[PDB]
């Protein structure tokens, strides 16, 4: 039992380093009663946001160029990672390149 | 100046939907421009998972049936105050909402809604009837309400909705299910819901947290959940400010999204239509066989159900469920084999279900259990996890074991096909039927497509053995965290949590038995809607003609529930219309000279009440009939069957399809295989006996005979 304890236990922590911050208690200090839904906490306390998108149409309309909107905040690219693994630059995704990018490709941005 | 069909026609025309004879269907289409003529022309137009575009056609219809209710209310009042006693009917309204009784006293009315509401309900989700809802002003030329992403409640909005649209709806209503009395007013009340929730953010659903403290440190944990169906839970051992947390606390916490996903990656999937919430992150080919052998959820609707028939047709399902035993079981009392199955997300980082089991006393493991009676714990599961699993078995347990253990009743799972097993199946739905034919059909999207009010019936079903046992607080709780557990909990795929928005899951305890309790209620409704749905004036029958009768008033009229009509109407469906049922498989012996007058469901039946129960065409393709009971089921638990000689008598034997089992201690499988193979001989076509021969021949070079074979079906 003692195994499972301290794994659940590490996890938890791990967690807490990780979700104790300024953003969390603006979220649950601007509930009425201190409750507020599960699915809307990520949109105020992620400092990273993740895209995944299948294709160049899609990109353009999600990421095009430094920045984007999304959660009603603006975002900026620091990088972004095909579906090999590899680094692609922006300057590499446009109509032309497109046929070579390994889609989808995953955007990596913070919080502006 | 009224239209050429009524909300009757459109309703019928939904309902009793066939894609030959939908004439009625199209020309409505077509008249309020939901749709071109052209549309008609596209190969299967009418189905909900190939040219998935029909919803965006039957959508087109959302505020012509928005009007229709608001009409009716505006004419409730209108009798009401004149005074006015009488019944509304959907033949006595038009498609453009315009109405065309006795009077008692001024401001003494009351109308009669029962049937015009429960025959219109099936279509609200359908049309998307409140669409226009999400608007500022409830109009659709406007735009979108600007809704507070921190409201989790929304009791006042449903209760809006009801007074606007259901404001004569007689029966009692709450949002929150947990204020029902019983199990009826649950699916009541949860009807509603399906309906009203369709225009809340989808962010306002699923777990609701706060922050709690530990020896001072805060976290994020679930301390109630936000159901589309059922409204708001809240959990009641909420611990605060707590020194420390127990294995069992900290298995709860594990276990909760709310730790895993405030502290995650915010999360853009386009990819997909689903709703996520965070990223957590930043075959066996058998070549020695083959070469022996050679050289010889996206589709899951909110759906609204004919309540005063779901409410009739669940007392039929119950009493097909009235023969095995059922009620809670301690913690030392739950059997659990599968203790190599993953424990789930993230316990399936440190280990299986053996690590758990083996870890947690039966104290604690009552304990937990006891926790579930009391609050909601919306864990995640993997594209069920034990925090599910571990009191998911103390609840249903004894009752799936009845149920497996149980021969000769209409739902057969785990009864044996072997020494005679399969033949006393066949004999057992055969009965007595006068003039018997045999029919069968697929459930398409059956896993996934399945409305979360259905499998709320079905968990209710199961539920109600816990008599001596539970309290309606305590049931109320289970039925919540199996919701949150199988219906709409986390589930995680790749390193990302999604939502799951309803559907099956194939890791649960009860899948293969709450899926049969819904074959019977499809049934149960198809033979319902056969009955109502024909002349009651063209019966020749005295008894059947008065069956019709007292059918419909013991759903749309005397709503407490008339057991001794419901006995005997089982008692009709158990003569005529005779079920053996498997999880989503089912064979019915029926009496033709019956169903052929409208009086029992055929197969038109069950493809009309998939249409707008489940939302799924069902094609003819996998549907059968077969007349001559010579021959068994087309097929059944994926076998065919056939009358062979054995013993100087007759016997129903199953057989696979010989290519597919050619295509499927390595030799315990091959075993297996050649003993699936053996009816095989005893077919008139050598081809097949040779797939037993050929394993037979594998097996001894990998000792089976052919006595050692034979003996599986001898008795
Ligand atoms: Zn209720
Ligand atoms: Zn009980």
């Amino acid at each position: 039992r003692a195994k499972v304890t301290s794994a659940m236990q590490t996890m938890l922590f791990t967690m807490l380093r990780k979700l104790d911050n300024d953003a969390l208690n603006n979220i649950i200090n601007n509930a009425r009663d201190g409750c507020v839904p599960l699915n809307i906490i990520p949109l105020t306390t992620a400092a990273k946001l993740m895209v995944v998108v299948p294709d160049y149409g899609t990109y353009k309309n999600t990421c095009d160029g430094n920045t984007f909107t999304y959660a009603s905040a603006l975002w900026e690219i620091q990088q972004v990672v095909d579906a090999d693994s590899k680094i692609v630059q922006l300057s590499e995704i446009n109509m032309d390149n497109s046929p070579n990018l390994a889609w989808p490709l995953i955007v990596t941005a913070l919080r502006a | 100046r009224l239209t050429k069909y009524t909300m009757a026609d459109l309703v019928y025309a939904l309902r009793h939907f066939d894609e030959g004879n939908c004439d009625t269907l199209k020309e409505i289409l077509v008249t309020y421009n939901c749709c071109d003529d052209d549309y008609f022309n596209k190969k299967d137009w009418y189905d909900f998972v190939e040219n998935p575009d029909i919803l965006r056609v039957y959508a087109n219809l959302g505020e012509r049936v928005r009007q229709s209710l608001l009409k009716t209310v505006q004419f409730c009042d209108a009798m009401r105050d004149a005074g006015i006693v009488g019944v509304l009917t959907l033949d006595n309204q038009d498609l453009n909402g315009n109405w065309y009784f006795v009077q008692v006293a001024p401001g003494c009315g009351v109308p009669i809604v029962d049937s015009y509401y429960s025959l219109l309900m099936p279509i609200l989700t359908l049309t998307r009837a409140l669409a226009a809802e999400s608007h500022m002003d409830a109009d659709l030329a406007k735009p979108l309400i600007k809704w507070d992403l921190l409201k989790y409640d929304f009791t006042e909005e449903r209760l809006c909705l009801f007074d606007r649209y259901f404001k004569y709806w007689d029966q009692t209503y709450h949002p929150n299910c947990i204020n029902c009395l019983d199990d009826r007013c649950i699916l009541h009340c949860a009807n509603f819901n399906v309906l009203f929730s369709t225009v809340f953010p989808p962010t306002s659903f699923g777990p609701l947290v706060r922050k709690i403290f530990v020896d001072g440190v805060p976290f994020v944990v679930s301390t109630g959940y936000h159901f589309r169906e059922l409204g708001v839970v809240h959990n009641q051992d909420v611990n605060l400010h707590s020194s420390r947390l127990s294995f069992k606390e900290l298995l709860v916490y594990a276990a909760d999204p709310a730790m895993h996903a405030a502290s995650g990656n915010l999360l853009l999937d386009k990819r997909t239509t689903c709703f996520s919430v965070a990223a957590l992150t930043n075959g066996n080919f058998n070549k020695d066989f083959y070469d022996f052998a050679v050289s010889k959820y996206r589709y899951n609707l909110p759906t609204m159900c004919d309540i005063r028939q779901l409410l009739f047709v669940v007392e039929v399902v119950d009493k097909y469920f009235d023969c095995y035993d059922g009620g809670c079981i301690n913690a030392n009392q739950v059997i659990v084999n599968n203790l190599d199955k993953s424990a789930g997300f993230p316990f399936n980082k440190w280990g299986k279900a053996r690590l758990y089991y083996d870890s947690m006393s039966y104290e604690d493991q009552d304990a937990l259990f006891a926790y579930t009676k009391r609050n909601v714990i919306p864990t995640i599961t993997q594209m069920v996890s034990i925090c599910s699993t571990m009191t998911n078995r103390q609840f249903h347990q004894k009752l799936l074991k009845s149920i497996a253990a149980t021969r000769g009743a209409t739902v057969v799972i785990g009864t044996s096909k072997f020494y005679g097993g399969w033949h006393n199946m066949l004999k057992t739905v055969y009965s007595d039927v006068e003039t018997p034919h045999l029919m069968g059909w697929d459930y398409p999207k059956c896993d996934r497509a399945m409305p979360n009010m259905l499998r709320i019936m079905a968990s209710l079903v199961l539920a109600r053995k816990h008599n001596t046992c539970c309290n309606l607080s305590h049931r109320f709780y289970r039925l919540a965290n199996e919701c949150a557990q199988v219906l709409s909990e986390m589930v995680m795929c790749g390193g990302s949590l999604y939502v799951k928005p309803g559907g099956t899951s194939s890791g649960d305890a009860t899948t293969a038995y709450a899926n049969s309790v819904f074959n019977i209620c499809q049934a149960v409704t198809a033979n319902v809607n056969a009955l109502l749905s024909t002349d009651g004036n063209k019966i020749a029958d005295k008894y059947v003609r008065n069956l019709q009768h007292r059918l419909y008033e013991c759903l749309y009229r005397n709503r407490d529930v008339d057991h001794e009509f419901v006995d005997e109407f089982y008692a009709y469906l158990r003569k005529h219309f005779s079920m053996m049922i498997l999880s989503d498989d089912a064979v019915v012996c029926y009496n033709s000279n019956y169903a052929a007058q409208g009086l029992v469901a055929s197969i038109k039946n069950f493809k009309a009440v998939l249409y707008y129960q489940n939302n799924v065409f069902m094609s003819e393709a996998k549907c059968w009939t077969e007349t001559d009971l010579t021959k068994g089921p087309h097929e059944f638990c994926s076998q065919h069957t056939m009358l062979v000689k054995q013993g100087d008598d007759y016997v129903y034997l199953p057989y696979p399809d010989p290519s597919r089992i050619l295509g499927a201690l390595m030799i315990e499988r091959f075993v297996s295989l050649a003993i699936d193979a053996y009816p095989l001989t005893k077919h008139p076509n050598q081809e097949y006996a040779d797939v037993f021969h050929l394993y037979l021949q594998y097996i001894r070079k990998l000792m089976l005979t052919n006595d050692n074979t034979s003996r599986y079906w001898e008795p």
